[PDB]
């Protein structure tokens, strides 16, 4: 409430935040104020949102000095630009006049379009089912644990985004393409009731954008339709994706009956190398396993061939098995430990990859026929 | 390529 | 002279030479040997050699262990991909087995395709007229003051380059595009002939890649249609570019009669800030000079304006004149200096400008009609 | 845009 909008601020209280909100924007044009910033000022705080519909961010930021109620929007980057471009320690006066949104420090002016607060879209309001808090760095666990395995822009669009899923004292996050998958979880302290979202793919990296790993814990209130997540002075919003989630427990490989194990960096640049003369597309490895052996084999259209010989501890029948070596790098480069376990059962099934010495996380690929 | 599902 | 190329040496003996070389690949594939490096083992020297036609990089490789004499092409990114995946300290035995280059280390085994030393590209032979030899910090300093202005397509081909030009016991750099002008002058402690010859840009972009700034020196050998420079175990060879380069004498303005001096940093942050409300395509800029101020003002199609106000030395008549933005950052940026002089006449003619405590590098800025 | 030549 309020038609002359004001307020005077430090630079550098308003820089991380106006980075943060702009965390949505970018891409193809469509209505236009979707490429400003909502700004309102109200007793104290000034809001800044950005969004893209499916999402949004919001900053709040104390204001300490003489300020105006109001609100307007205008346009991000060159609205942040000035701001990061202004000397640091400057003092940053801004104010609507008309149509124009003026900011001032120093013998500096710039006068910005701006667009209606009242045309800002809004997320419809809905109620929160279920709300924990959590330390930061566990989420990113969470996340970095299985993000590289959601899928892009498959036609089983549950599959575009990670699903969350509370269960006893723990918070778990499954990723999966059809392809291979992921799934990781940790204990957060507190009795959870049993809840289940798909939280799309451009929110779970936006929700990474924002936590910086320091003490600030993170809040998470959980609807039916949407997902809230407070760090800071920042509130993240977004919308849930619909479709039934693949069961992770019916994806683990059932009584995998021939176990390898091995060195996890041995490994990664044996399958690093072996990359290079694989199929640019397909990206097909060969894998063979013997008597405390493993080779790899890759090759090309071009007939160009590696081989990488490896010593590891497996006792079991001989097999032979094909895999995408991205996919395998993908899961070596997500386990950063000692020593990986292999859990294989034949050419045409999925195999299990873990950490040997923790079962916190688990990965499921599945081979190619080569 | 297989797929899990 | 060997039909039977083979050689071992160690990875990190290799790394660098390989890296360096491939400076002159990429880009769309016209010739299949042009991805490829050559490759040639004689008398206890490995050479690689990577071209694009217009310009050639070589490398040598000291071989201490057994070798065998001959060459042949292998894939340019491949091979250093492969070596530089292998482990620190491995050692890398390479050879020729029929039409495929093997590379060996460990248990990692590598087979390339090849494609025939014969068809490899070469440079004309041609005779030095003019050598001579000067630290590489010096040609840094020379290329880095001047490399922004040249030409990246003009029709005016002689611009798309730059000029390296030897005078009395100097070595000046020109570069212009036709709406500003960079030139840079260092002694280099001996007595040369006049000559003036136009790298094109892509060699000039090279010959800077190659100078790590280290002490070996770099001696520089000029014909008449070509330029060799040696760094180090390095060789890079280009062709010249034709024309009459213009002659930056008659492009200094001429008795400017307006003189103004600014902190280097301020105005560049204010040109950097004002430029944010610029034109996106067309840059403009209006600079206001009265006693002791400069004012810079830019708009856009929107109609938002940036304005800046500073403080500077100047005595003398006001006037007005319009830039691209850009074309002043980029010099202000290459200054990197404390205090800035810039001299004027009018409106419709260009501005020097410089470091106000140094005259080794000048700039040329033409300026718009707003 | 003005050219220097």
């Amino acid at each position: 409430p309020g038609s002359h909008m004001k307020f005077t601020v430090e630079r550098e209280h308003l820089l991380k935040p106006l980075q943060q909100v702009s965390g949505p924007l970018g891409g193809r044009p469509t209505l236009p104020i979707l490429g400003n910033l909502l700004l309102q000022v109200a007793d104290g705080t000034l809001s800044l949102t950005g969004t893209d519909l499916e999402m949004e961010m919001v900053a709040r930021v104390a204001l300490v000095q003489p300020h105006e109620p109001g609100a307007t929007t205008v346009p991000a980057r060159k609205f942040f630009d000035i701001c990061r471009g202004l000397p640091e320690g400057a003092e940053i006066a801004v104010q609507l006049e008309g149509e124009r949104m003026l900011v001032r420090s120093g013998r500096s002016r710039f006068s910005l379009s701006t667009l209606p607060a009242a045309d800002f879209p809004n997320l419809d309001d809905w109620q929160s089912e279920v709300e924990f808090t959590l330390p930061q760095a566990t989420m990113k666990r969470l996340i970095e644990a299985t993000q590289f395995s959601m899928a892009h822009q498959d036609v089983r669009y549950y599959l575009n985004g990670m699903l969350f899923e509370t269960e006893g004292e723990e918070l778990r996050t499954v990723a999966t393409d059809g392809h291979r998958l992921a799934v990781c979880s940790m204990p957060i302290g507190q009795s959870l009731p049993s809840h289940s979202v798909i939280v799309p793919r451009k929110g779970v990296i936006e929700l990474m954008r924002m936590l910086d790993g320091g003490d600030n814990p993170l809040r998470v209130q959980i609807g039916s339709n949407n997902i809230r997540a407070h760090v800071g002075d920042f509130i993240f919003t977004s919308k849930l994706v619909d479709g039934r989630f693949p069961d992770y427990r019916r994806v683990l490989p059932k009584n995998p009956d021939k176990h390898l194990e091995a060195g996890c960096d041995l490994l990664k640049q044996a399958f690093a190398r072996a990359a290079i003369l694989s199929n640019e597309k397909f990206r097909g490895v060969r894998l063979y396993v013997s008597e405390n052996q493993l080779k790899i084999t890759a090759n090309n259209p071009e007939q160009e061939e590696a081989e990488e010989i490896l010593d590891v501890t497996y006792s079991g029948a001989e097999m032979e098995i094909g895999f995408n070596v991205s996919y395998v790098l993908d899961v070596l480069n997500a386990l950063k430990c000692e020593n990986v376990r292999m859990m294989l059962t034949d050419s045409v099934s999925s195999v299990q990859i873990e950490d040997a010495a923790s079962q916190s996380a688990a990965y499921v690929v599945m081979p190619m026929r080569l | 390529q297989a797929x899990l599902f």
